[PDB]
């Protein structure tokens, strides 16, 4: 039950300052050392700064150097990234992690990550559209969740007991600079009449929460 | 500076395999420093997690079917007997430097048997028509290898540069791939016409596979 | 009570072995790294080897790569030193140190230091003799114990059983044609405490398992 | 390989001086690559104890008036006002490489004010003569500067080659030395002469200073 818990990730504008937060449990941050790594949509791992909590003592990589701080409270155990003069290119998904015992320059537990989206754009929730299955077999159906910024949403079925058989799609950007992804499932083709399938969308960034259900279309 | 540059770029093996990947250090470094090496495996939507540090100790609860060894400035990580699960992006990481650095990464994916796609096609919703838009969605489920193409047609006519695809991550456990096509419309161009197909070419299917639906039946 | 103390030095002849040890308390050393260091006579110090004992990761100076070998026994909180095929250049003050904390790259703690004498010579133990106050310069008089012929390095020696250390001077060893050691060990005390305070000079050679308690006094 | 030169090997100054120890990697090396130079002061006797550490950071107890910094690949130790408890050999060590190499070190002396030796001579005791040997000692307690001759003649005979001295390091109070001279003969030689004698000479005795005793007195 060591752990690392980020928060405080989000939308910002360019020029904007975002702080974030890394909680440690089960271990004190003054024993050792805590990292930040990030990782821009698609792209590879790129390490961000460290701090030994106990002395202070804290290095960046070049890229950051002036705009971001890493600093500790020790008495809350928790890390801060502060970062100032944001640009799009700082946009990614921002990790925390430790080095553990004296085993340096190995990271051994990392946080889950918090997302870091910069840009102008609005807020925007989705809507969202069934896709009904069509006419002994299996059938499939889903859900199109359409027009939302920024990422991420989540999709889960029947309030998580459906999850076999389920694909939520990477979302694609649209031309209009909105996401929309797709969550299907395949189900047997003799369930749909008696069996209730409905796609719970999160979308955390609007506070929009939809559960759709989805069955057959009549004619 | 001092880089690492892993290869290959990415690689497909079979269960079983043994697989290997390579990081180089970007110029020639003095013996007397040293780089304690680490490696981490990252899936899709998850942090990296550790599996060798200082070269070739293998970090705890990581299994066995890993290793890692370093001679001079090229360093290797194998695993021994690839399972399904370790699809996945694999970085070193190098520590002559402050800041230490990452590889670039090798994405691995598991060869498995042909597998054709199940294919669906679904028209736009009512209540998507009532907007102005309309989505028309072909799903191709669980098929490899991920190579695909999806044609789109309306009334006959191929449609270009009006569809975007998304395919999902390769399944950690039948080690397939599903992917959707999107096809948009204006409403009143949707309601223009009758006959909405894709077409899927995949090397599990024999000729290429059309599923389509006139709009309005049933 | 962070501490390391060192064991196992002294003779051993060119070509021996020794093995040493540092034991330590007031932390673990699963928790972190341990190294020696060493100095020879009259020189400057030489790092040896490091260990993490928690994997046992080892790497070793040049100089003793092949003949030296650090290792750690986490269950006794122990780490030592093997050194094999010893010559004259590996006599030398021996410290165990470590790594505190996360704080990397700095030996916060160090023993005492044990010294391996790398000779062909046989040990040989001390006689302590008295330097009896006759001597006096104001109200000061002077008086120490003079350790003479021993082999090997070191001797130590304290007044009163640690009592006493103000005006102590313990000269460095010297080395007699006879290729034996000898050290004086004085200390100034006020003439009028003569009568009636007692010195003792506690002198102890381990290497011949020598300890000897002193007293010295005005002469008849 | 990669190696500190420190500088300079030894220096001497008064307390209440500035004194700069200076370390440098003996090559151009990578500002990508960390040294982490750490400083050790290592007194007479005793283990070396850490002062500083990453090149600048204070050790946990350290007195303030040390200090270091690195700029490239220099590295420097200050000490903003020296005290007499600060006579000490000064070692550098960078961390670039592994194994890490320590700098050949640096000795600083104290300078103070010239303080001329107390006497005191002593008879070889008569526990030794039994053994065959007499041992003559003479001290020289508390001096500065540490220049000193000591001459030893037996009924006027000057001898030479037949003792040894031993000078212990500079106090850490006081900043004096002490040393001892020992006159070696054969029981039956002690036996045939009287008068044992030390003459010391030193900057701080305006004339030198004889110690004798007779032997059987
Ligand atoms: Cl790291
Ligand atoms: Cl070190
Ligand atoms: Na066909």
């Amino acid at each position: 039950e060591v752990q690392l818990v980020e928060s405080g990730g989000g939308l910002v504008q360019p020029g904007g300052s975002l702080r974030l937060s890394c909680a440690a449990s089960g271990f004190n941050i003054k024993d050792t050392w805590i990292h930040w790594v990030r990782q821009a949509p698609g792209k590879g791992l790129e390490w961000v700064a460290r701090i030994y909590p106990t002395n202070g003592y804290t290095r960046y990589a070049d890229s950051v150097k002036g705009r971001f701080t890493i600093s500790a409270d020790t008495s809350k155990n928790t890390a801060y990234l502060q970062m100032n003069s944001l640009r799009a290119e700082d946009t990614a998904v921002y990790y925390c992690s430790r080095w553990g015992g004296m085993m340096f320059y190995a990271m051994d537990y990392w946080g889950q990550g918090t997302l870091v989206t910069v840009s102008s754009a609005s807020t925007k929730g989705p809507s969202v559209f069934p896709l009904a299955p069509s006419s002994g077999g299996t059938a499939a159906l889903g859900c199109l969740v359409k027009d939302y910024f920024p990422e991420p949403v989540t999709v889960s079925w029947n309030s998580g007991a459906l999850t076999s058989g389920v694909h939520t799609f990477p979302a694609v950007l649209q031309s209009s600079g909105l996401y929309s992804l797709s969550s299907v499932v395949t189900v047997p083709s003799s369930s749909l009449g008696t069996q209730t399938y409905i796609c719970n969308v999160n979308h955390k960034p609007s506070n929009t929460k939809v559960d759709k259900k989805v069955e057959p279309k009549s004619c | 500076d001092i880089q690492m540059t892993q290869s290959p770029s990415s690689l497909s093996a079979s269960v079983g395999d043994r697989v290997t990947i390579t990081c180089r250090a970007s110029q020639d470094i003095p013996r007397s420093i040293s780089g304690y090496v680490a490696w981490y495996q990252q899936k899709p939507g998850k942090a990296p997690k550790l599996l060798i540090y200082w070269g070739s100790y293998l970090y705890s609860g990581v299994p066995s079917r890993f290793s890692g060894s370093g001679s001079g400035t090229d360093f290797t990580l194998t695993i021994s007997s690839l399972q399904p699960e370790d699809f996945a992006t694999y970085y070193c990481q190098q520590h002559y430097t402050t800041p230490p650095t990452f590889g670039q990464g090798t994405k691995v994916e598991i060869k498995r048997t042909v597998a054709a796609p199940s294919v669906f096609i679904f028209p736009p919703s009512d209540e998507q028509l009532k907007s102005g838009t309309a989505s028309v969605v072909c799903l191709l489920n669980n098929f490899y290898p991920r190579e695909a193409k999806v044609q789109w047609k309306v009334d006959n006519a191929l449609q270009s540069g009006n569809s975007q695809e998304s395919v999902t991550e390769q399944d950690s456990k039948d080690s397939t791939y599903s992917l959707s096509s999107t096809l948009t419309l204006s409403k009143a161009d949707y309601e223009k016409h009758k006959v909405y197909a894709c077409e899927v070419t995949h090397q599990g299917l024999s000729s290429p596979v059309t599923k389509s639906f006139n709009r309005g039946e049933c």
